[PDB]
């Protein structure tokens, strides 16, 4: 199986930062593009960032600037720093890889922002 | 783990998830055209 | 132009198996991930199976662990064995490759299940 | 037939298949604005 | 510029592509769903 | 930032051919898939053509064969070849990589075509 643990929410104050980790069992992160989606309470899942195979990055617009998507090969691991935090980015964030998602989701890890 | 190797699985993991993307088109587009004929009905 | 020849279909019980063949040319089987599909009756084209360039496979839900794709590379053919077939299985199964599905269909193999 | 013969072949396959999809999303696109609009007016 | 060095940079235009065509199917699988939900409802 | 400068529309007859460039900066078309799009006035976007990282060619219906997309490597230059023009072709035509289309537009050439 591929294996999912996302790590590094909590509860932070508005303009502050996290930083997210997903340790990753099954497959290579150095040779999958890695994907991490945000879910709000009764919303839809949206896609905030990916990291392809050879390192390039892509932000959703609600990043602007704020979120890097990283991952260390070594610990087969994908990190989201989220600086400047807002409370409209209070949800659970999850790690996956796109041939994945139709098929399973880790726990996800919560992230509350408050003012 | 060669580059080889790393552009083999991205392949795979591409043309997988081309194969989902299009199944989920399909479905969508089942359920536009099933709203189509509920709005064009006489 | 790219040929797909589809055989091995016909009139089948419940609980019985089928291998279906396509014998494609103009496109290697080894090169190009290819798809099995199937029509019922006034229904939308479904994707049943799907092996890639490299042999990873995925099924729909629908098949869920009955069906097995795999390829002959010499003869250049792509087959879905199908087991623990049901009358719900009745459909005209197509193989064809994701870059044509926009271009030509062959004739398919009737495949019909009673029980 | 190489390794690189198949991977170049695989390449032209997927964005051959992902300049598709695209035109298939963008006439449902379409659809969709339609029937929002038909659902939408005065 | 290799072979390699081209193979590589049309596998990361083709994932950066299909994280956009995903972004947009479930943008448009939203609007659908509200669509369905004012046709259906009681 | 990629740069797309679109030129060699203008005005021509029913029955006259025209050949577009877009010559790119940021990045590489022996590279890059590219494609050409056109646009009616208030009308949705349209897919024209498309050339491949390794050459290969596709074209929308309303092309029917007249159109050839091409490339120059040492130019980093993508060229559309336009026969047999019709009114129905009238339009601002553009060059983009697909990885940009959500991100940024060049002006465009316009391309009348009168009877």
């Amino acid at each position: 199986q591929v294996q999912l643990q996302e790590s590094g929410g909590g509860l932070v104050q508005a303009g502050g930062s996290l930083r997210l980790s997903c340790a990753v069992s099954g497959i290579r992160v150095n040779v999958n593009a890695m994907y991490w989606y945000r879910q709000a309470p009764g919303k839809q899942r949206e896609l905030v960032a990916i990291i392809t195979t050879f390192g390039s990055t892509n932000y959703a617009d609600s990043a602007k600037g704020r979120f890097t998507i990283s991952r260390d090969n070594t610990k087969n691991t994908v990190y989201l720093q989220m600086d400047n935090l807002k409370p409209e980015d209070t949800a659970v964030y999850y790690c996956n890889a796109p041939q994945f998602t139709d098929r399973y989701w880790g726990q996800g890890t919560q992230v509350t922002v408050s003012s | 783990l060669s580059l080889l190797d790393k552009i083999i699985g991205a392949v795979d993991q591409i043309q997988l998830t081309q194969a989902q993307l299009e199944e989920r088109q399909a479905e969508m587009e089942g359920a536009v055209q099933s709203i189509q004929g509920e709005l064009s009905k006489l």
